[PDB]
């Protein structure tokens, strides 16, 4: 997991996600949509063979909070929600 | 978020999860098919092949076949895997059959899980030696390396009104087809846990005579596995790695 | 320089020089189609 | 650009040439560049233009009653490469979730300067067109919301 | 007065092949780009020195 | 990246041997003799003679000028080495070798003479040709197309059924050519695929359509043959009904590892000093 | 010329369950019954049995060496 930022405005952010793939973004984008300060929140793939595993993102937020924290706490809960998940799994297990 | 185990067979598990959204199943089933590591053969080194097929072909075969995968030993959740490497090998004479279980494995617990698998056969005088290697990896980047296959699909109640023509039909082919029916005065209720489609005759009802409503937030998830890894391990491996890449993007979050 | 050579049709070991062989056959059953045998050398493949 | 080209893809072969001086390379990045014959010589139309996905797709985004969610018109955007940094105001609430109209997403593409009209190949009642004519033809500005009322 | 799309190609090849033998650029170009780039930046800062003769 | 007549298939299905083809090239080598004596010698060249090709060229002939069974090769490699007696000075090198564009594993070596008695050399060259970007395939209902995208198995779509295609067509060419024997041919092989019999596809006394259709719908499927599918990528219920069967397809021999040729600089005519023709020249 | 090992598909192992298939097949039974029985229940797990034409033994009979 690397990220090369492309851009960075007042309010804006475009980075790139080397390693990764549609899983994790729609994930991302989707988790980030939750958040009521982001404005916009959407990814790409420019090209499935040369940047197949290098995902564009664009958060904007409306400036109450910064991208990199909104991104921070998309992050924190899609953790939150895949650790409950597994812990509802292991319960309905046993 | 809650868990239903609709079947449970020992190649295959049935549940419905609640609670949780459509992208997140999506991503779970993906880390599933691609992301989970299993062990296969990735190199094959040939001492002699008599047999009718090459030795492109055997490699390949040897890939296909399942081995088991021990979760404990290694974290099969870590970003990185572990280079560990496990040496097959088979040393026959034909005339006959070989099979998968006729693999002499370095380690025990990796073996091929299916022991019946044909792999080529011998006639007189020929024979087949080689050396195969596997390690572990990922879903993505061959299909040798899938835990199995995953599908889910929309937890839905099709609710048909007793005034549509022949309803009881549709009641019994539902009950047929090993699907949930509940019956009121009013309305039959069916839950759509398989694939469940109306006939023909039935086409013209779906406007105003029968509706289908989809849960928010339910899915009926299908998990299926060769033997490499448990039916209960993979999902749990699948959400410790969605964890893990959490954690990861976390941390290049704070490197910038 | 001599090497050893399978015949393609009894399939037994058949030896003898390229250079200065007069005729190439098999002294076993006349057969004048041979097979050069594979090398006891190991290679590798890659599975798919 | 196949259609300059008349070519398809069951087994079509072309050939690429490299030129070698700086001359020739410069002739053809001033004359012989894709985007420069875009429209046909042969009958002053376009020839570079888009085909049947394209027009199915475009069909599919403009129609009526044609809506798409938030979710849906930001990963359109990101895809297509549009520089949209906020979406426009919804154009309806349903079950309270926004939506926007496929031909506000479309509008995004043109130019704010351009005006044209005229009838399509979809166009089977022409008594619907000559209102719409003949109110454009009226004021010559019409009204935004009458033009809808009537579209 | 403007330049044809005949003349404009005539005189970029021109440049790219002064600039490629000698020639340094009258403008600052970016590192690591081609003649025929550096001769088309020259024509979009107007800078060119080269001019076309007409019939007359 | 299925649009006009291209055609998208799966990466899983691929990996797991699907279409999956071995290309065969045999290669020939004759110890030719010549008038008063001379004649063609089976040995690996020297390094002094004239026409020496380079030392790792050789790396996989044996003592006796032949290479080696199960031996890679590539381009301009040597597979059976020979010599021949100068012209009006040292041998001069007319090894056979493989194509400049084409390599793969030696099969197999075939050791004979002629009529005339000279020795005979036969290597077949085989090689390994998993489907890829512009290789055509063509269905038996005159459809064909080159491969435009291979497509994990993870972004393909897939149906409530759990069936994951494994190629993908664009609509937009089955009615314009008026291909209705295709979309039968799709419900008959799903229909044979769920009962286990094969569907009897004979001229003019074949299994009606409609009876197709019947059993399909008497199957548990929908009489159109059109399924529920989700989105690979976004995971959400496509909003159409996708039709989805089951097609013979043929791969074709048209692949691209034959007919990429890629020249720069290299031999020309004798009387023209104009380029040569053809990619194996 | 040999079965598949895993279906083309979605990966599932049928190579194990195909000559007890062609068995039951040539003895008579309905192959669709068969294939119920052996957990062939995907219909493209089904097109790989099925439409599986074994060739290697017509192969085997040439020597190539
Ligand atoms: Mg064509
Ligand atoms: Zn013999
Ligand atoms: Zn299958």
């Amino acid at each position: 997991m690397r990220i090369e930022v492309i851009r960075r405005e007042e309010n804006l952010l475009e980075f790139y996600l080397e390693g990764e793939d549609h899983t994790f973004a729609n994930l991302l984008t989707e988790t980030l949509h939750e958040n009521e300060h982001v404005t916009f929140a959407g990814y790409t793939i420019e090209h499935p063979i040369t940047m197949a595993r290098k995902p564009r993102f664009k958060v904007v937020t409306d400036g109450k909070i910064t991208p990199e924290k909104a991104l921070e706490e998309a992050a924190q809960k899609i953790f939150d929600r895949a650790r409950e998940v597994l812990e509802a799994w292991k319960a309905a297990i046993e | 978020v809650e868990f239903k185990i609709l079947e449970k067979r020992p190649d295959s598990i049935k549940f419905i999860v609640s609670g949780v959204d459509v992208p997140f199943a999506n991503a779970l089933r993906r880390t599933i098919l691609s992301e989970v590591p299993t062990f296969a053969v990735d190199e094959v080194e040939f001492l002699e092949n008599d047999s009718a097929l090459f030795d492109e072909i055997i490699a390949h075969r040897l890939a296909m076949i399942p081995l088991t995968t021990p979760h404990e030993r290694f974290s099969l959740d870590a970003l990185e895997l572990d280079d560990y490497t496990v040496t097959l090998s088979l040393e026959a004479e034909g005339p006959g059959m070989v099979y998968s279980g006729d693999l002499k494995s370095s380690d025990g617990d990796v073996k091929p899980a299916n022991p019946n698998i044909p792999i080529v056969k011998l006639a007189e005088g020929q024979r087949l030696t080689f050396n195969a290697y596997a390690r572990l990896g990922r879903g993505k980047d061959h299909a040798k390396w899938q835990p199995g296959f995953v599908y889910y699909k929309y937890l839905t109640k099709i609710h048909v009104s007793k005034d549509v023509p022949d309803w009881e039909e549709l009641k019994e082919l539902a009950e047929r087809r090993g699907l949930p029916v509940e019956e009121s005065d009013e309305e039959i209720v069916i839950t759509t846990i398989k694939a469940f489609y109306l006939p023909r005759k039935f086409e013209e009802h779906m406007g105003k005579g029968i509706r289908e409503e989809i849960v928010p937030g339910s899915f009926v998830f299908t998990v299926e596995t060769n033997g490499e890894l448990p039916v209960e391990e993979i999902v749990s491996i699948a959400l410790k790695i969605l964890m893990r890449k959490s954690d990861r993007f976390i941390n290049e979050l704070h490197k910038l | 320089a001599t090497a050893v050579y399978r015949c393609a049709k009894c399939g037994k070991e058949v030896e003898l020089d390229l250079a200065t062989a007069r005729e190439v056959r098999c002294p076993y059953c006349g057969s004048k189609i041979l097979y050069k045998p594979r090398p006891r050398v190991a290679r590798r493949v890659k599975a798919i | 650009v196949c259609p300059p080209y008349n070519a398809d893809f069951d087994g079509d072969e072309m050939n690429l040439h490299v030129p070698q001086t700086e001359e020739a390379q410069a002739e053809a990045k001033i004359l012989m560049e894709v985007q420069n014959h875009i429209i046909s010589p042969r009958y002053g139309g376009p020839l570079i233009a888009g085909i049947q996905d394209h027009i199915s797709g475009g069909y599919l985004l403009t129609r009526e009653g044609a809506y798409f969610t938030r979710y849906e018109v930001e990963q359109m955007l990101m895809f297509a490469g549009m520089d949209v940094n906020e979406l426009p105001e919804p154009d309806k609430y349903e079950n309270g979730e926004p939506l926007w109209s496929g031909k506000t997403i479309f509008s995004l593409l043109l130019p704010d300067d351009l005006t044209i009209w005229y009838r399509n190949k979809l166009c089977d009642e022409p008594e619907r067109c000559e209102a719409l004519e003949k109110l454009i033809e009226e004021k010559l500005i019409p009204d935004p919301e009458e033009v809808r009322k009537l579209a | 007065f403007r330049y044809t799309r005949f003349e404009k190609a005539r005189i970029i090849g021109a440049r790219a092949l002064q600039i490629a033998m000698g020639a340094p650029v009258l403008i600052d170009v970016p590192e690591g780009i081609t003649p025929l780039q550096a001769a088309l930046l020259e024509f979009e800062k107007g800078v060119i020195p080269i001019t076309v003769i007409r019939p007359s | 990246y299925n649009m006009e007549d291209a055609v998208i298939i799966n990466k899983a299905s691929i990996e797991r041997g699907l279409a999956r083809s071995t290309f065969f090239r045999t290669y020939e080598a004759e110890e030719k003799r010549y008038l008063g004596g001379q004649k063609d010698n089976f040995e690996v060249p020297s390094p002094n003679i004239q026409g020496y090709l380079g030392e790792k060229y050789y790396r996989h002939l044996d003592e006796d000028g032949l290479i080696f069974p199960e031996s890679k090769v590539e381009g301009k490699d040597v597979l059976v080495g020979r010599t021949s007696p100068p012209r009006f000075q040292g041998r001069r090198e007319t090894s056979v070798t493989v194509r400049p564009s084409e390599k793969g594993v030696v099969d197999k070596v075939i050791v004979t003479e002629t009529g005339d008695g000279t020795k005979l050399v036969k290597v077949t060259v085989r090689d390994l040709r998993i489907p890829e970007l512009g290789d055509k395939f063509a269905s038996r209902h005159g459809q064909k197309g080159v491969i435009g995208l291979i497509v994990p198995q993870e972004d393909m779509p897939w149906t409530e059924s759990g069936i994951v295609p494994d190629l993908i067509v664009n609509p937009h060419g089955i009615p314009s050519r008026m291909t209705v024997g295709q979309l039968i041919e799709a419900i008959g092989g799903k229909v044979a695929s769920l009962t286990g019999r094969r569907v009897d596809g004979t001229a003019f006394i074949g299994e009606p359509e409609e009876k197709l259709r019947k059993e399909l719908e008497e199957l548990g499927f929908k009489h159109s043959g059109r399924e529920i599918m989700y989105d690979g990528i976004t995971g959400r219920r496509l909003e159409a009904d996708i039709f989805i069967g089951v097609i013979y397809y043929q791969r074709l021999h048209h692949m691209v590892a034959d007919k990429m040729h890629a020249r720069s600089r290299g031999p020309v005519q004798v009387l023209t000093k104009q380029p040569t023709e053809g990619r194996a020249r | 010329m040999i079965v598949p090992v895993r279906c083309f598909t979605c990966g599932k192992v049928l190579a194990d369950k195909y000559y007890e298939f062609k068995k039951r097949v040539e003895a008579g039974e309905d192959p669709g019954k068969v294939l119920d029985d052996l957990g062939v229940e995907r219909y493209c797990c089904r097109r790989t049995l099925l439409s599986h034409v074994e060739l290697i033994d017509q192969v085997m009979v040439y020597k190539v060496y």
